[PDB]
């Protein structure tokens, strides 16, 4: 049936791509959440609900 | 403490008021599931009752409001959505006599999973069996062996209703909070709704008396 | 969308009606009588008549009575609706109706010439503070026109409203209050008008801006 | 010999029925959603737990023989929350009696018409019922010092005028104290309560629906509970009140009184069995108690 | 044909491609930083009114306005600061999956078993609420409604699909359909070019609004998958399962980042939601108790064990300064 070619079309295209390495994708978020940290409450509790 | 607050908070107590009222209107009714295997005749029962997605249809009957919902169009794994219906006081499930000519035991298998299903272990079920007449003249020339070979009995009416309707209970398996209420009924009755009347009626005493603490 | 207004001594008396609804007040200025809150819940009545103007709302009916008996000297009136809730516009709705015979002050300055185009600034001047501990401040302005009616073109100092064309603005800091008009138009003449809503004795002010 | 039973009696009543009803008190009300059935279970707790804190006061008099150690103002206020509460406690069964045998009776009406506000604004009568029949105790109840040796009831000298009449208006109230307590404290709640609960046991007799031993089990534990519980102090209330005459021109007969106070530690002993078997024997407030603490 | 042959050769060729990225492991990565402790909150406005389960929950954008929907058919807008309603809403079906707000705050979605998706307009020169426009095209039931602006909103449905509509004009645009499952949530990126959405495959897709077709899959569970969330960085989300379980993704590298499990958890994940600064993967489980768990120090340390039923939804408020989770106990429970 077609949906098998149009699987194996998808599954070619998710082929095509070329990732990278997760070193630099971990580094990435460390240094987001590093850099997000000062306004995030949740971590270090003006409050709107006393 | 309040300048424009003090419009607010009537604001707030009227529309709590009015969520009240509705509340209260909706815990009046009373809630009915509608299953089947799609060959079912739940068209024909729903019919029997005088008056895309999920139907609801309205009924009274004796000062009793019911509501009933039917899924049947939804062609997509149950156990997502069937937890929506949790608090429904019985369920209506049809299976069609004339099963000797389908593609049968899956409605069986259908009503296993609904008879043992988490959310229904002190949910009663109400099984409707439909097609009888059809289901004589069939069975007047068809062998009931084609669809059981344990069976064991005479190629009769009532033998051969009573040993469907004795499959149908022994695959319950909580009987001692949960009950089968069997009726046979076809496209020219009419005492369907007064046997869902007395089923609903006992199941409303039994959750009264558990709420009491007397059962 | 739609709000008609229909011998000393003597007396006399759309949209979504069922959700306050206020009364307001001769060659003169201008400034609050009375009111409703929604639901008939809370009822105030004026400091300086009370006792012989009465207030009255039927919902099924739709329609609105006000009961003035004994009049005195001090005797136009209009009819305006307050949806009031969080985020909400009170007032933000006027209508047209004159019948000739220890609190907070809200004093406007008489007039001030300009011309199209220039830029025009306008203060005011309260008695107490408007700033309550809930976090907004309470005040709105209303232009009219000659023969026509006060609109709500600005409510808490800050927010616009439907039909207000974006050149207006607001300010407040304490008791000193603003208002400015960036580029006046052939339709931005009349006089001002102000309300303090915090202590429910709502004083209004005196500014007739002449081209 | 006689006189250590009935104080035993009341001191189980207090440490245990304070216990019990409190407890409801707290998950009827506080954390379970608001149903009629818990409001009316909330209604005899209060009434339960009024009653269990009143209780020791009474102790120490009955201990002392008949007087006060305490003040008049606080003898009052005693009297009359004790008899506020054992009359709404009694009027309280009859309507959850009535309650349950309108629901297995009539389930049709029952889910049509009954609400928790229903319920609320209804429940208020049987309160006002017992504050106007203990209107006499507000009225005629003086402290009144015996001139011989301490401050020990009803005298009520105030329109005296002659003693002979007097005694004729005390003998009228005393009387009337009396029949009306036995005709409406007593015949009224346990009627209701047989009649209903009756009915209930025929109707899951007569429509099947019996499983096992607890319907029957648990009916037949709340009726005998009230009668064995309150039939003995009515009974000598009963006798008392029809023989006053000779128990005060004569004091013919004294086993009556050596009897009038174990009774009533029998009767109080019911307080701390109600909540016990009306609430505690249900499935969803025992778990829900589990989990609560 | 060969075409399945072909494909067991590209599926093959695809976990080879996978295996060669992990150049470390979040052990390496992560071997400097600080434990957070063990965080425990409060609650502190409980929200009450509704008369039955609560299912889904949305702050606005105003970090002030919070719509949610229960099985008594009523859509209720509070005041989270003073606990009272602002509007009530009533719903022509009962049954009731998701809701969603608007960025503007103008507007709400509601959406169930009736497979319609319908939107309400608040702010209106008349005082009461309408219905605006209703959306129909899907045949099963809609579990994740999101608005992207005033004009588009994104479904998805029971009927494996998911759609994106203009409002003004009432008619989809897209239909996103390389899933296999049944899909249960949507997540919108934080710039709204991209959206993730799991399903009962038990496999995770992102796709793309511009050419509506899919770019992205993951292999890592043994059953239904119930809730996703955008890491708020943009790069990466959630996928809660009903395997007691949750694993992170990483879209650059396209492998599970990480996992965060335990033994006494037998029962499955609700909803998923992240916090400003993408610390803590709050997460709502099945067994009464919402979790709290850091998705780089892998250790669950949070129990928000409130409630009295199952957790149905949580959301966070836009400036992060809070979190509300409601559950089938019929109450709203705001913590901060
Ligand atoms: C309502 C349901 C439950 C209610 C809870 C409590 C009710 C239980 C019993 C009902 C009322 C009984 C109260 C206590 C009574 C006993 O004490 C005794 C028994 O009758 N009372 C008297 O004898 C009555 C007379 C007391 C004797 C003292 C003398 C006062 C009058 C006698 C006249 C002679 C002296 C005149 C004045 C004496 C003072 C100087």
């Amino acid at each position: 049936i077609a949906q098998a070619r149009k699987l194996v079309e998808q599954l070619k295209m998710e082929a095509n791509i070329d990732r990278i390495k997760v070193s630099k994708a971990a580094a990435d978020l460390m240094a987001y959440c590093e850099a997000h940290a000062k306004e995030d409450p949740l971590l270090t509790p003006e409050n709107p609900f006393r | 403490l309040s300048a424009e607050d003090k419009a607010a908070v009537e604001r707030s107590k009227m529309i709590d008021r009015n969520l009240r009222e509705d509340g209260e209107k909706a815990a009046r009714e009373v809630k009915l599931l509608l299953l089947g295997a799609g060959e079912s005749g739940k068209s024909t029962i729903v019919k029997q009752m005088k008056i895309t997605g999920i139907v609801e249809t309205h009924f009274t009957f004796k000062d009793l409001h019911f509501k009933m919902f039917d899924v049947g169009g939804q062609r997509s794994e149950r156990k997502k959505w069937i937890h929506c219906f949790e608090g429904v006081t019985a369920i209506i499930f049809c299976v069609a006599l004339s099963d000797y000519d389908l593609v049968m035991h899956e409605s069986m298998k259908l009503f296993d999973s609904i008879c043992n299903n988490k959310w229904f272990t002190d949910t009663s079920i109400i099984l409707f069996l439909n097609k009888k007449d059809l289901f004589e003249e069939k069975i007047k020339k068809s062998p009931l062996t084609i669809c059981y070979p344990e069976y064991a009995g005479s190629n009769t009416y009532e033998e051969a209703a009573a040993y469907i309707q004795c499959q149908f209970e022994d695959l319950n398996k909580r009987k001692d909070t949960k009950e089968i209420y069997t009726h046979f009924t076809c496209a020219t009755d009419t005492k369907n709704v007064q046997f869902v009347f007395d089923a609903v009626t006992d199941v409303i005493i039994k959750n009264n008396l558990k709420d009491c603490g007397l059962f | 969308v739609q709000l008609v207004e229909s011998q000393p001594g003597g007396s006399r008396k759309g949209f979504a009606f069922s959700s306050g609804m206020h009364w307001v007040r001769p060659e003169k200025g201008l400034e609050w009588v009375a009111y409703i809150s929604s639901g008939s819940g809370t009822i105030y009545y004026a400091d300086t008549v009370k006792g012989r103007f009465t207030i009255s709302r039927d919902d099924p009916k739709n329609t609105l009575f006000l009961q003035m008996t004994s009049l005195r000297s001090e005797d136009m009136y209009y009819c305006v609706r307050s949806i009031y809730y969080y985020g909400s516009s009170p007032f933000d709705f006027w209508g047209q109706t004159t019948l000739t015979v220890a609190d907070i002050v809200m004093t406007q300055t008489s007039s001030v010439p300009v011309t199209p185009g220039e830029s025009v600034s306008i203060s005011c001047r309260s008695s107490k503070s408007l700033l309550h501990s809930n976090g907004n401040t309470y005040l709105y302005w209303f232009l009219q026109r000659p023969g026509q009616s006060p609109q709500l073109l600005i409510y808490r100092m800050s927010n616009l409203a439907s039909g207000v064309p974006d050149r207006f603005s607001g300010s407040g800091s304490g008791t000193a209050f603003t208002l400015t008009i960036s580029r006046l138009e052939a339709e931005d003449v009349g006089v001002y008008y102000c309300m303090q809503h915090l202590e429910y004795p709502l004083t209004f002010g005196a500014t007739k801006l002449e081209l | 010999v006689l006189r250590i039973l009935p104080l035993v009696v009341l001191g189980v009543t207090f440490v245990l029925g304070v216990l019990g009803n409190g407890l409801v008190i707290w998950v009827a009300g506080f954390r379970m959603t608001r149903t009629v059935t818990t409001i009316c279970y909330l209604n005899l707790a209060l009434a339960d737990f009024s009653f269990t804190a009143t209780l020791p006061f009474l102790i120490v008099s009955m201990a002392m023989g008949e007087k006060w150690p305490f003040g008049w103002f606080l003898c009052k206020l005693i009297h009359i929350v004790v008899d506020i509460n054992l009359f709404g406690s009694v009027f309280l069964i009859g309507f959850i009696a009535l309650d349950r045998c309108i629901c297995v009776l009539h389930p049709v009406w029952a889910q049509n018409h009954r609400t928790v506000s229903l319920a609320m604004k209804v429940i208020v009568g049987p309160w006002i019922l017992a504050l106007v029949l203990t209107l006499p105790v507000f009225l005629f109840l003086t402290t009144v010092t015996i001139p011989n040796g301490d401050t020990y009831t009803f005298n009520f000298a105030s329109w005296g005028g002659t003693p002979e009449e007097r005694l004729k208006v005390a003998i009228t109230m005393l009387t009337a104290r009396g029949i009306i307590r036995f005709v409406i404290g007593f015949s009224l709640p346990m009627s209701i309560v047989a009649i209903c609960y009756g009915l209930i046991a025929a109707k899951i007799h007569k429509k099947g629906m019996i499983k096992s031993s607890r319907p029957l089990r648990v009916l037949t534990a709340v009726v005998a509970s009230f009668f064995i519980c309150w039939f003995p102090f009515q009974l000598v209330a009963l006798l008392g009140t029809v023989w006053l005459k000779e128990m005060l021109f004569y004091g013919k007969y004294k086993i009556i009184d050596i009897l009038v106070n174990p009774t009533s530690s029998l009767a109080f002993f019911n307080s701390c069995l109600n909540p016990m078997l009306y609430v505690f024997v249900g499935q969803d407030f025992r778990e829900r108690l589990i989990h609560s603490l | 044909d060969q075409l399945r042959q072909e494909a067991e050769q590209l599926k093959n060729q695809i976990r080879d491609a996978r295996k060669a990225c992990a150049d470390a492991t979040l052990s390496q990565i992560t071997n400097n930083i600080d434990p957070v402790g063990r965080i425990q909150m409060r609650t502190r406005r409980t929200l009450r009114g509704h008369l039955a389960k609560i299912y889904a929950m949305h702050w606005g954008t105003d970090s002030r306005l919070l719509v949610s929907a229960s099985q008594d058919g009523k859509l209720i807008i509070w005041d989270s600061y003073t606990t009272n309603k602002v509007h009530a809403i009533p719903l022509r079906s009962s049954w009731v999956m998701t809701c969603a707000y608007a960025p503007s705050g103008n507007y709400v979605a509601c959406g169930g078993l009736d497979n319609i998706c319908s939107i309400y307009n608040l702010k209106t020169r008349e005082g009461n609420v309408r219905v605006s426009r209703e959306l129909a095209g899907h045949t099963g039931y809609l579990s994740c409604c999101r608005f992207l602006d005033d004009n588009q909103i994104v479904t998805s449905s029971g009927d494996t699909t998911c759609a994106l509509w203009d409002i003004e004009t009432g008619q989809q645009t897209t239909t996103f359909t390389g899933h296999t499952g049944d899909v249960m949530s949507l997540s919108l990126a934080p710039d709204t070019r991209l959206f993730v959405s799991g399903a009962c495959d038990a496999s995770a897709k992102l796709w793309d609004v511009r050419e509506g077709m899919c770019r992205q899959t993951f292999t890592g569970h043994e059953s239904d998958i119930n809730a996703i969330c955008f890491f708020p960085n943009g790069n990466a989300f959630a996928t809660g399962s009903d395997d007691a379980t949750c694993r992170l993704f990483d879209l650059r590298a396209d492998q599970e980042l990480m996992t965060y499990s335990h033994d006494n958890i037998i029962c499955g994940i609700t909803s998923v939601s992240f916090s400003k600064s993408g610390r803590l993967l709050l997460a709502g489980y099945d067994d009464f108790n919402c979790n709290v768990w850091d998705a780089l120090k892998a250790d669950r340390a949070g129990v928000l064990a409130g409630h009295d039923n199952r957790v149905s939804c949580l959301g966070v408020t836009d400036d992060g300064m809070a979190v509300a989770t409601g559950s089938w106990d019929s109450f709203l429970k705001i913590w901060n």
